[PDB]
RNA sequence: AAAUAUGUAAGAAGUCCUUGUUACUUAAUUGAACGUGGACAUUUGAAUGAAGAGCUUUUAGUGGGCCAUUUUUGGUAAGCA
RNA sequence: GAAUACUGCCAGCUGGGACUGAGGACUGCGACGUAAGUCAAGGAUGCUGGCAUAAUGGUUAUAUGCCGCCCGUCUUGAAACACGGACCAAGGAGUCUAACGUCUAUGCGAGUGUUUGGGUGUAAAACCCAUACGCGUAAUGAAAGUGAACGUAGGUUGGGGC
């Protein structure tokens, strides 16, 4: 017998492969597995781990987010890397000439980036021209902006959104929500 | 001539000078042990001649063997056995003697047998059952290069250097001891010597402090 | 544990600034090994003084051998022991060649006749009786008569084999 | 038919199964329950010292 | 029925000490508490305002808020399987400074002094505390201290 | 692939610890000690024999 | 007035030296809290261990218990409660 | 003045027995040798014999030694003097639907959703499509209403990657 201080046969809890059957994604995973093994650059390891992520853990990254990231000093000539989708944004009216490498570009995002003088690039061409992740800039999208996150942690005084179908007066705005009707949360 | 011999000769020359370093260290450690023993003996003789008494230095090191199974242990001793890394019966660890550790042993006393190891016991234990904890894995030592790869920053280049860092509780004792995996000992070859183990050694049992008799017990256990 | 050795154990309180050089209390202990001898020394200093192992030190432990281990001696042994319903002093005498074996005899004797374990016995004193007529117990004094001699009738001989072919005798 | 009324038996083993955890203190704790006069001052002191820092750095 | 009021089972721990009743001495009120100070809670039974609950008797916490006559003390309370942050508003009658944190602050000053001297002379000043080490060898002289002691003693009635 | 114990297999015992050759070549495990004629003191002997 | 059990602390979110912010505070260029700059070196301030450490979502069964050592209530007691 | 007991050490030598032989070119650490090589040094080889078939082995029946209470169920507790079950075959129990939560996959993404319907067709398929409509891109208030940049869309502390 052994006095087990820890739970036995415990899986790491991390994805080691994409959950999908996309063969082109699996080819990208194979390429960045080779790069994350034969190169010591932590960029290839971070890109490889991001290639395993689910959809909610790969939020889209807008072109306005990319332009804001390019307003940083020393980052004008960098290569923006989005392991996921670059969506479009009409809120902006100027776009810098830059190189963006991403899994997917929406039609609007690709048009805006190309019209700005830049180029859209896949992660394999990213690997070819920047094998060690030279002057790259990895961007991620907002994960807690998801609508499901609003209801996480519901409870008294937590200030969270109830899981509700119909919204308005007569829908959970009474006893328990105001002092005049019983109490307030 | 694809450049194999040049680095092979560089490696053999490096290995030779490393073995010369280990040899000269081991010679100086042997003379250190020899004088440490002879001085104590001659000090006792001198004190007897002068009519006084020579009280020896209290032992800095103990070896602790968990002699009890894993069922029905109260939480406080269970935690202390986990902290001393005795998770299965007949496991053993070295402990530096301080007030904190002595209270730990005084608290797990009914489940362990401990005492003061000798140089022969430590040497045979490390040579025969010494495994290192390397990248969370239990690696048989079997080579000086492994110990130098994991303890080389502490100046411990060989198994003899590890043994000295255990027998004399050096500055890097904590790192060398934790690098050693908990020794997995067998049951004693001639038995425990008592009808019932779970009394104190003073009361004819097996647990507790049996200070110098731990050597004979551990030798039969490995 | 009954293979008793006799140790002298000299201990003292730990020296302090008020009282350097304490008084070196010394006892004679019968025990199988040095660990039990030291433990018995601290047990008796615990009971007889306000000294405990935490605030004390052992300055010497030495085994005492018999001066003449092949000379027959009459030993008077004063003991106190705890019976099942009280505490009692007794005086006994063991005719034997050494103090350690006399103590072995008394521990066996006290276990046989009074069901008193080593846990329950304190050896107050073991003393050589210098001359006869200071012996008081008839079971020892009867062995001191001049020209002592006695037969051993009814010899029972241990047999190496299961079966015998001779109807054995008990002559001797 | 009466049943058992109460016991704390097994409750500590359950509590220690996932451990008893300290509440993970942060730098800059919340100013909830602090004196409002102090909070009102501290807002202006922070505003002024950020103004001075930004003016110096430019 | 059962009774579980606010001050239940506080009969002895809200006593004043024997021959220590009456008014509070002014050194209680002349003590200065800052935010971050570590304090010990012990209710003075003669002041029934700002009194801590019976749970917090003997608890030690950190001051987060300082008001006119009271301090805000943060205490970690074990509720179920975790500790919950609890915030108390206690008058300074029921509050004293942690003397252990006073010696910790003095030790910090002493450690700085030792390192300051060692930066000039005597390097490797070895700041860390160490546990009680085993004793070294010694020579116990017998001259004038001849060992002399007797054996266990016989049983006597003493009644 | 297989743990070879020292204390046997003198090849492995020599792979580790190169001093073992000198230890064997000099019989350091059976070293004879220098004779010393330092007697115990009378107060020690009398204390030991004291009742 | 014990024993056992129990709170807290043992530093980098630290310490010290200057001088900055404020509508709070002081008689005050006094403090309070938060800072700029500077100094502290690898023992970053006891021991042992750490099997990875933190964090989140969501959902099952369960919500009759019983036994032993010790403490302990009712009861003559109980394989009683 | 010696010996011996006891306890301990040897990186002292050696005899008998038992179980195991995992891996499968080489690499390493070594040792003995002036080197060249050799070896018990990152896991067994060499030599020899018999049989080449029911001989070994498998299955099966039996015997012998030891062990083995009737399953399912409710229960703190079942072999129970608790209940269901004489036997066998076949049938026999978490399904589909409306709406929905978390998670995952896919498409497109400030949008998204063709299939109410129209067009067409090799005709309940496949293919093509307008306007709307749903959800989303704005919240808050009982409501009348009003409705999101002082600032490189702020400061501080961490923070992967660069
Ligand atoms: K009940
Ligand atoms: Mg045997
Ligand atoms: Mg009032
Ligand atoms: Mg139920
Ligand atoms: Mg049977
Ligand atoms: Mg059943
Ligand atoms: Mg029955
Ligand atoms: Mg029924
Ligand atoms: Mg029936
Ligand atoms: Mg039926
Ligand atoms: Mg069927
Ligand atoms: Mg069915």
């Amino acid at each position: 017998g052994i006095d087990h201080t820890s739970k036995q046969h415990k899986r790491s809890g991390h994805r080691t492969a994409p959950k999908s059957d996309n063969v082109y994604l699996k080819l990208l995973v194979k390429l960045y597995t080779f790069l994350a093994r034969r190169t010591d650059a932590p960029f290839n390891k971070v890109v490889l781990k991001a290639l395993f992520l689910s959809k909610i853990n790969r939020p889209p990254v807008s072109v306005s987010r990319i332009a804001r990231a390019l307003k940083q000093e020393g980052a004008a000539n960098k290569t923006v890397v989005v392991v996921g989708t670059v969506t479009d944004d009409a809120r902006i009216f100027e776009f810098p000439k830059t190189t963006v490498a991403a899994l997917r570009f929406t039609a609007g995002a690709r048009a805006k980036i190309v019209k700005a003088g830049g180029e859209c690039i896949t992660l394999d061409q990213l690997a070819v021209r920047a094998p060690k992740g030279q002057n790259t800039l990895i961007l991620r999208g907002p994960r807690n902006s998801r609508e499901a996150v609003r209801h996480f942690g519901m409870g008294p005084h937590k200030g969270k959104a109830p899981r509700i179908l119909s919204t308005g007066r007569k829908f959970e705005r009474a006893r328990g929500r105001r002092r005049s009707k019983g109490f307030k949360v | 001539a694809e450049q194999v011999a040049a680095e092979r000769a560089a490696r053999k020359a490096a290995n030779k000078e490393k073995r010369a370093i280990i040899l000269e260290r081991n010679a100086a450690y042997q003379k250190e042990y020899e004088t440490a023993e002879r001085n104590i003996i001659q000090a006792k003789r001198d004190a007897k001649a002068a009519g006084s008494y020579y009280v020896e230095a209290q032992h800095k090191l103990v070896f602790v063997v968990r002699i009890k199974g894993i069922n029905k242990i109260p939480p406080k001793p269970r935690k202390v056995l986990q902290l001393l890394r005795l998770t299965r019966i007949n496991s053993g660890t070295f402990v530096k003697v301080t007030k904190a550790t002595l209270e730990l042993l005084k608290l797990i006393e009914p489940y362990v047998a401990y005492g003061y190891p000798s140089y022969s016991t430590i040497r045979q234990l490390v040579y025969k059952r010494g495994f290192g904890k390397i990248n969370k894995q239990r690696v048989p030592l079997s080579d000086n290069a492994i110990i130098e790869a994991n303890l080389g920053k502490y100046g411990i280049l060989s198994i003899d250097d590890l043994i000295h860092e255990i027998i004399t509780v050096g500055p890097h004792f904590k790192q060398a001891n934790n690098f050693l995996w908990p020794f997995k000992l067998s049951n004693p070859s001639g038995g425990w010597g008592v009808p019932r183990k779970f009394k104190h050694f003073i009361q004819g049992g097996s647990f507790g402090n049996r200070e110098e008799f731990i050597n004979k017990l551990v030798k039969s256990m490995n | 544990m009954a293979h008793f050795k006799e140790y002298q154990v000299i201990g003292r309180r730990l020296p302090t600034e008020s009282v350097p050089e304490p008084k070196l209390f010394r006892m004679r202990i019968f025990a199988s090994n040095e660990v039990i001898a030291k433990s018995r020394y601290w047990y008796f200093l615990q009971k007889l003084h306000k000294v405990k192992k935490a605030s004390g030190e052992i300055v010497s432990i030495n085994q005492i051998n018999e001066a003449h281990p092949t000379k027959v001696k009459n030993f008077g042994v004063w003991v106190r022991y705890d019976s099942r319903s009280g505490t009692h002093n007794m005086y006994k005498e063991i005719r034997d060649v050494s103090r350690v074996a006399a103590v072995e005899t008394l521990y066996q004797d006290m276990a046989a006749r009074h069901r008193a374990r080593f846990r329950s016995i304190h050896i107050l004193k073991v003393a050589e009786i210098e001359k006869t007529a200071d012996v008081k117990r008839q079971y020892v004094k009867q062995f001191l008569t001049k020209d002592l001699k006695f037969p051993l009738p009814h010899r029972v001989q241990k047999s190496t084999k299961t079966f015998s072919y001779k109807r054995p005798s008990t002559f001797y | 038919a009466k049943s058992k009324n109460h016991t704390a038996h097994n409750q500590t083993r359950k509590a220690h199964r996932n451990g008893i955890k300290k509440p993970k203190t942060y730098k800059y704790p919340s100013l909830k329950g602090v004196d409002p006069k102090f909070r009102r001052n501290h807002k202006h002191a922070l505003h002024g010292t950020a103004k001075a820092l930004a003016a110096a750095k430019k | 029925g059962k009774s579980h009021g606010y001050r239940s089972r506080t009969r002895y721990m809200f006593q004043r000490d024997f021959r220590k009743h009456g008014a509070v001495h002014l050194s209680t009120y002349l003590k200065v508490y800052k935010v971050g100070d570590i304090v010990d809670i012990k209710a003075n039974g003669s002041i029934q305002k700002g009194m801590p609950h019976k749970f917090y008797q003997g608890k030690t916490g950190v001051v987060y808020n300082v008001t006119k006559s009271s301090v805000g003390v943060i205490i970690n309370k074990m509720v179920g399987n975790r500790y919950l942050e609890k915030r108390l508003n206690l008058r300074v009658e029921h509050i004293k400074h942690s003397k252990c944190r006073q010696e910790f602050l003095e030790r910090v000053k002493a450690n700085a002094a030792k390192r300051a001297e060692a930066k000039a002379q005597g390097v490797a000043v070895q700041l860390k505390r160490q546990p009680a080490q085993p004793r070294e060898s010694r020579i116990v002289s017998t001259e004038g201290n001849v060992p002399q002691t007797l054996a266990p003693v016989p049983y006597e009635t003493f009644i | 692939v297989l743990k070879k114990n020292p204390l046997k297999n003198k090849q492995v015992l020599l792979r580790l610890n190169p001093y073992a050759k000198v230890f064997a070549a000099e019989k350091l495990g059976s070293k004879k000690a220098e004779k010393t004629g330092t007697k115990p003191a009378a107060v020690f002997t009398e204390t030991l024999k004291h009742d």
